[PDB]
């Protein structure tokens, strides 16, 4: 499986996209993104022309305007027409996000301090996920020999390090997962960058997030709510499968 | 002698304030280095456990050389501490004190032609509530704590079950102090605002109050609304911890979501609390350097009042991922960027004022022009978190980070530093070389530049806050963010040697108004110090 959901060195953008929530997320950044880039590229130009035309070795006598009310009035309307464009393509984005549709396949994740644990009911399959390194796997939530070879062996190498853990979520591609998201103990938070989903999981309520990947691939995700000691050490793994392979995972937990 | 400590005047107040939220910022910017030391490189270096089974005094010094990995153990704890403890400090114990309690205290009376404020004594003792806040936190540092270590590693916003579980006291020491700085900033603002109605000039009615003088009294209201509803949070924090209460406890009836919306309720007003005496500050420098009155006087004032009433309805804009529903996401999205209006207002008037001018660029002008092009970048990154669907990623992200640092310690910290270079001379009779607060300006505005704006990279990235290490990937850009902070903190202790070449052997001050004509109020008609009974 390709490593596609992970930050790359030097990276400046999101993280690649594998799902169309993500892709809405890209687009919406990329059309604020050069709106408000436009706005600083203004404000800092008028500053340093204002800067420049009248300094005081240039314009010796300071003129005593303090009014002009067709251009005040005219900064006040174009920032309100600017934020309802931007209003106007965010919420449909974000009504896509929240409004979850009927699941394909259903997880049950829960924050503990400090690991995730997965349950699937419809197919009575649970299991525990820590990072390769933390104590659960003989390490103390460092680099070492031992984790590197842990890493090797899981089908990583040494860069996923902090990001990989000893079981992963596996998921058929092109299928809506619904994913619900609690607390056990003390605040978490469940994402994955690559699908543009983040819940936080929080004890005695049930959140529900929804992606569709497009790709098969391994996908990466860390613990987003401070929760103690290893809040750093507890990150997620999203492997995005074909339908054929998830249904041999599937069938590799059944207990006959 | 002791009796700067136990005098009631406003003037001496605000000059305890000023060098306390000095001393304690350079305490918390300490911090933040050795924060940038541990974030330099990926892979734990400095925070070991192993330094835990030395001396309190011996394991410090252990602390701060880097050992291989293969020798250090990750403490996460000591992590956890360290950004709380800086972050506390900043919110409650630095720069409020410092603009509110400090140039507030100090000019709002001046402005408006008081002689001192309604209630002296009231006023000496929001000081030392602010010094006992101060003392708790900082002995919290020091207390038993969560992990069998001291101190409490939760984050400034103490969220629960994580703060009403965390083990030993040190929570409690961090809510005590919480509560005395609230106590502080109350006390202020009741002086504040008995002063601004009671005790003006003869024919200084309140559309000839200078701009300043209403930023502390817009500032003074909402502190009286946001930091009773924080002193409620906290205190049902402090029973669930000690008596059997479950607020926010699930297994009896609680919602730790409750918290959040209580705590954000005062949390964004606070934020809003920080930023506008920098507002006015901002109004008078640009007025005196670009020789022209403000422009738009009203709306100025109406826009600062538009901003802190906006201010109490958007704070679920911090809980985009904590489960709030559709219509919910929807209504604080709009609610927060309406807030833009009036803030671009009051932007745009400030280059309106630059507009015909005749500008020096001395250095009060320089942290105001920074102020305004830094700003901006740190509100429009405000802008694309109000969008819940962007914020879904960001969130908890270090591009939160790279947005409060900006509007903080890039906008209202250059108000703190424009407001020193402008009235230094007028606080203490001498003045400062202009020469060496240029340098100043320019280390501080080229490294805090580099320690921010990469951390845009990290959050885009997906680096999550409150993490003691990261993934390979990060390295580039936690690099460079930690050389911006290296070269910050240089910036800092060359500004302390400043204002103490300043105090002790500074250019002597002769004038009243040792600026220009178009420094218009009050303060500039008197001396340099102004005498020790006004009006
Ligand atoms: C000085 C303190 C300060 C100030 C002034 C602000 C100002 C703003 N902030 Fe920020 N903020 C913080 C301090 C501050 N903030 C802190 C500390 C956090 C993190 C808390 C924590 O978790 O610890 C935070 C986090 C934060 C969040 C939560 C994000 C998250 O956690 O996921 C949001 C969400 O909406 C936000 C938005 C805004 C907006 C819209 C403004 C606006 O007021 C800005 C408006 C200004 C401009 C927009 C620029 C000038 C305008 C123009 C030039 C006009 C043209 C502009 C447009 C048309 C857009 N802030
Ligand atoms: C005003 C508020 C303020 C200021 C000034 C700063 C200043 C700095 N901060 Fe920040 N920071 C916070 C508020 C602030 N911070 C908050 C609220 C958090 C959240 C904590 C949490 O998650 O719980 C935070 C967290 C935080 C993080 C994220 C930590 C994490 O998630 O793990 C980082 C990352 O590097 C950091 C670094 C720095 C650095 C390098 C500086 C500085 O070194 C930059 C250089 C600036 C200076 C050198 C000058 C400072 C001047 C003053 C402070 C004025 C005092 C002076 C006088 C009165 C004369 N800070
Ligand atoms: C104005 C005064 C401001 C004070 C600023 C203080 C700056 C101190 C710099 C610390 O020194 C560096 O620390 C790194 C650790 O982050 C080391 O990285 C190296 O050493 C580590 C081993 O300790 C390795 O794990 C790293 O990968 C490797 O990059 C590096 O050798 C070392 O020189
Ligand atoms: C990081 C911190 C930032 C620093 C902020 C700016 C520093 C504040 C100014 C220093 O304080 C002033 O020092 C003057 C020294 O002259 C005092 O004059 C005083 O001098 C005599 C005592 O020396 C008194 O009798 C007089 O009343 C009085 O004019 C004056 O009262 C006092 O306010
Ligand atoms: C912890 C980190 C600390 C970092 C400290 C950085 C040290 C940089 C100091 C540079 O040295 C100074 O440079 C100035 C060059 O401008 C000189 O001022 C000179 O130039 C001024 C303006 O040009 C004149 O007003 C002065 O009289 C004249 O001394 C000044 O003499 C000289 O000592
Ligand atoms: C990490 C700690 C860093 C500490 C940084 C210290 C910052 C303060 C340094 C101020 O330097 C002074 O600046 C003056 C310029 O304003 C110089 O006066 C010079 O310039 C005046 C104006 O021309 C002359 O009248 C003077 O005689 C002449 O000495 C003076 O020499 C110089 O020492
Ligand atoms: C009171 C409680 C504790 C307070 C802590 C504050 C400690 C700060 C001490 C700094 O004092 C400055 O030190 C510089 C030397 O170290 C001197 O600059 C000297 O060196 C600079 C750099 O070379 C030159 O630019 C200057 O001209 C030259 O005066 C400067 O005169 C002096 O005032
Ligand atoms: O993504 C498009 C979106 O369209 C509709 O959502 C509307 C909503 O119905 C209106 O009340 C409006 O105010 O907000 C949204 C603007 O698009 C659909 O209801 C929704 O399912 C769909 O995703
Ligand atoms: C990959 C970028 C190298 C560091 C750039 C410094 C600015
Ligand atoms: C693929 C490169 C993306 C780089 C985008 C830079 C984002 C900077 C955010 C700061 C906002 C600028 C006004
Ligand atoms: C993903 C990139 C989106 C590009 C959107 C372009 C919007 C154009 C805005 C008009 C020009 C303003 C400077
Ligand atoms: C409890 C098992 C969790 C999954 C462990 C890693 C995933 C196994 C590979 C799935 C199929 C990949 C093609
Ligand atoms: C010297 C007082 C200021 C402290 C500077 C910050 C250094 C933090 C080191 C922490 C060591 C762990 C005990
Ligand atoms: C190659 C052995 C290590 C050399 C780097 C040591 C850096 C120590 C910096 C200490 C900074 C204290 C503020
Ligand atoms: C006696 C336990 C502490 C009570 C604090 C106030 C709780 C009432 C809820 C008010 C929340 C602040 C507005
Ligand atoms: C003093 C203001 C406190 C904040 C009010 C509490 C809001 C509770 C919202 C509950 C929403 C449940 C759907
Ligand atoms: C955003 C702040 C930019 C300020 C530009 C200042 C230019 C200074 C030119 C030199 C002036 C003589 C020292
Ligand atoms: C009279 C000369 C003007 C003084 C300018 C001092 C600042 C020089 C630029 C320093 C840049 C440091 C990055
Ligand atoms: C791989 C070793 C990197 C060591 C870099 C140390 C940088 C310290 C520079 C301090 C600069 C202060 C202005
Ligand atoms: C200024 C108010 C902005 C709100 C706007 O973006 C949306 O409500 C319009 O759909
Ligand atoms: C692909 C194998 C599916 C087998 C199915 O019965 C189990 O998932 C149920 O325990
Ligand atoms: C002080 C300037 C007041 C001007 C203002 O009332 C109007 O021009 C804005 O609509
Ligand atoms: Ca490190
Ligand atoms: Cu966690
Ligand atoms: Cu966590
Ligand atoms: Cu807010
Ligand atoms: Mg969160």
């Amino acid at each position: 499986l390709e490593i596609i959901g992970r930050p790359q060195p030097g990276g400046t953008g999101f993280q690649p996209s594998a799902s169309p929530v993500a892709t809405q997320i890209h687009w919406l950044d990329g059309f604020i993104l050069v709106i408000i880039a436009a706005i600083t590229i203004f404000v800092t130009l008028l500053i340093l022309y204002a800067v420049w035309r009248f300094h005081e070795k240039r314009n010796k006598v300071p003129a005593r305007f303090t009014h002009n009310s067709p251009l005040a009035i005219a900064w006040t309307i174009v920032p309100i027409v600017i934020l309802v464009a931007i209003g106007a393509f965010s919420l449909p984005v974000l009504f896509n996000q929240q409004e979850i549709p009927e699941a394909d396949v259903t997880v049950k994740v829960t924050g503990y301090q400090w690991y995730w644990g997965y349950e699937y009911p419809d197919e009575e399959i649970s299991f525990e996920s820590y990072m390769i390194g933390s104590p659960a796997t003989g390490g103390d939530n460092r680099m070492s020999p031992e984790v590197e070879q842990q890493l090797i062996e899981a089908g990583y190498s040494r860069d996923e390090f902090l990001l990989a853990t000893d079981t992963a979520m596996v998921v058929p591609v092109n299928k809506t997962v619904v994913v619900q998201v609690t607390g056990a103990d003390v605040i978490h938070s469940w994402t994955v960058p690559a699908f543009g989903v983040k819940q936080d999981a929080v004890p005695g309520r049930l959140a529900q997030l929804w992606f569709r990947a497009e790709r098969e691939g391994i996908f990466f995700g860390q613990c987003s709510e401070l929760c103690g000691i290893s809040h750093a050490y507890m990150p997620i793994t999203v492997k995005v499968v074909s339908e054929e392979a998830y249904a041999a995972w599937l069938e590799q937990h059944h207990h006959h | 002698f002791t009796r700067w400590f136990m005098s009631t005047n406003h003037k001496d107040i605000g000059v305890l304030y000023l060098f306390t939220g000095g001393l304690v910022g350079l305490i918390s910017v300490a911090f933040t280095v050795y924060m940038r030391m541990e974030l330099m490189a990926p892979g734990v270096q400095f925070m070991c456990a192993e330094h835990l089974e030395s001396g309190l005094v011996k394991g410090f010094f252990q602390s701060l050389w880097p050992s291989a990995v293969e020798n250090c153990t990750p403490n996460g704890h000591l992590w956890n501490v360290m950004i709380t403890g800086h972050g506390i400090l900043m919110m409650f114990f630095v720069v409020i004190p410092a603009l509110f309690g400090g140039f507030g205290n100090y000019f709002m009376p001046l402005h408006i032609g008081a002689p001192d404020m309604a209630f002296p004594r009231m006023n000496n003792l929001s000081y030392w509530l602010y010094v006992a806040g101060t003392s708790l936190a900082v002995a919290s540092l020091f207390a038993p704590g969560g992990n069998g270590q001291l101190g409490s590693g939760i984050g400034w916003v103490l969220y629960p079950p994580l703060s009403t579980s965390e083990s030993g006291y040190s929570t409690d020491l961090a809510i005590f102090a919480v509560h005395l700085s609230g106590a502080s900033s109350i006390l202020g603002a009741i002086n504040m605002i008995t002063t601004f109605l009671n005790m003006r000039a003869p024919g200084m009615t309140m559309h000839k109050v200078p701009l300043f003088a209403w930023s502390i009294f817009v500032t003074a209201w909402l502190i009286l609304l946001a930091l009773p509803v924080l002193a409620g949070a906290i205190t049902m924090l402090l029973t669930d911890r000690n008596f059997g209460t479950t607020f926010f406890q699930p297994s009896g009836g609680g919602d730790p979501v409750l918290y959040q919306h209580i705590l954000w309720f005062f949390g964004h007003p606070e934020v809003y609390i920080i930023v506008l005496p920098a507002f006015g500050i901002v109004s008078h420098v640009i007025a005196t350097f670009a020789k022209k009155p403000i422009f738009g006087y009203l709306p100025m004032v109406y826009a600062m009042v538009a901003i802190g009433v906006l201010g109490f309805v958007v704070w679920a804009h911090h809980m985009y991922t904590a489960g709030l529903s559709l219509t919910q996401q929807s209504y604080f999205m709009m609610a927060t960027m309406v807030i833009a209006v009036p803030t671009g207002i009051k932007i745009f008037s400030w280059i309106a004022t630059m507009w015909g001018g005749s500008i020096e660029l001395k250095t009060p002008m320089l942290w105001a022009l920074g102020f305004l092009f830094l700003f901006t970048v740190g509100g429009v990154t405000g802008i694309v978190l109000s969008q819940a669907s962007v914020d879904r990623y960001y969130h908890d992200t270090y591009y939160v980070v790279a947005h409060f640092h900006y509007v903080m310690s890039l906008g209202a910290v250059f108000g703190i530093f424009a407001g020193i270079y402008f009235w230094i001379g007028k606080m203490s009779g001498r003045q400062y070389p202009e020469w060496a607060g240029k340098l100043h300006f320019w280390m501080m505005f080229v490294g805090a530049n580099l320690t921010f704006f990469p951390q845009h990279f990290l959050g885009r990235q997906g680096m999550p806050r409150r993490y003691i290490d990261y993934p390979e990937a990060f390295a580039t850009w936690n690099f460079v963010s930690s050389l911006g902070a290296f070269l910050s903190f240089a910036s800092f202790l060359f500004f302390l040697g400043v204002i103490f070449y300043t105090l002790t052997r500074g250019a002597r001050v002769t004038a009243n108004n040792y600026w220009n004509e178009h420094a218009d109020t009050l303060e500039w008609t008197l001396t340099s110090p102004p005498p020790e009974h006004t009006f």
